[PDB]
């Protein structure tokens, strides 16, 4: 996310501890790792939640020149909703731990705080949620805690003038609101580079404004 | 409205918010409490 926004200050760094090798049920010890392979890592953990992009640079061009790795685009978006809060209100120290830690593991969680304390987790799904917990109160913290009832996350919309005013009133806005076209909207859930003859999604828009306003004129007149 | 029955007292209060913020906020300042656990050792009645 950081990456997203892309000298001093912005590298954090942290020493590799071990390398080890994956084989199901046992990790085969590695001196040292090469480029091609996929491997496990002691310690590299805290700097990253979900996903990271790691890389050594000994060059202020080479260091210019590096991209940082895009966010891994999650096939399914959560919408499922519980409410937790624990059991005992005093054990709230280790409930945070331990929510912190299942979004390290699970990468389709979305924990937020809520104003009251309350948190509200978001999963794909029964069983993933479900799975969630059971690793909460076991793996993790070791806390009995109240789970609410099964909800969903609402989107807001309309469909069809302004008049507005500063709090110093020199300032003064009128905005339309518009229902968008279901192609249009389509054409943007679809996360794509506009290749083929496929109608361009809009984070193109670094692209010439005029390539863009073509596709717009063209799949929309 | 005030009462007492030998030991046990009985106080009615009436509050506005604007009289009532005040007394709350006191409280407060005085006995923060970050984890909201004011309500671990309240008394309901039991019997309702």
């Amino acid at each position: 996310s950081q990456s997203e926004s892309r000298e001093d200050d912005e590298t954090p760094s942290c020493e590799v501890e071990e390398i080890g090798l994956l084989g199901g049920r046992y990790v085969y010890p590695v001196h040292e790792a090469h480029k091609g392979q996929i491997v496990l890592i002691k310690g590299i953990s805290s700097a990253y939640i979900k996903s990271a992009t790691l890389y050594s640079v000994k060059s202020k061009e080479d260091m210019k020149q590096l991209k940082f790795f895009k966010p891994l685009d999650y096939i399914t978006e959560a919408v499922f909703k519980i409410v937790l809060q624990p059991l005992l209100p005093r054990e709230l120290p280790k409930l945070l731990d331990a929510l912190n830690k299942i979004s390290k593991y699970y990468p389709g969680v979305i924990i937020k705080v809520e104003e009251s304390g309350e948190h509200v987790i978001l999963g794909n799904g029964e069983l993933y949620m479900d799975c969630l917990l059971y690793d909460l109160r076991a793996s993790y913290a070791k806390i009995e805690i109240k789970i609410s009832d099964p909800l969903t996350v609402f989107s807001e919309s309309c469909s069809n003038s302004r008049l507005g005013e500063e709090n110093l009133p020199g300032l003064s806005i009128s905005v339309a609101a518009e229902p968008m076209d279901s192609k249009m909207i389509q054409d943007l859930s679809r996360n794509t580079l506009g290749k083929g003859q496929n109608c361009l999604d809009i984070d193109g828009i670094m692209d010439n404004p005029r390539k863009l306003s073509k596709i717009l004129r063209t799949e929309y007149g | 409205l005030y009462t007492r029955y030998l030991d046990r007292i009985y106080m009615l209060f009436h509050f506005e918010e604007d009289e009532g913020e005040e007394l709350t906020d006191e409280y407060l300042a005085e006995n923060p409490d970050p984890n909201f656990e004011n309500s671990i050792g309240y008394n309901n009645r039991k019997c309702w």
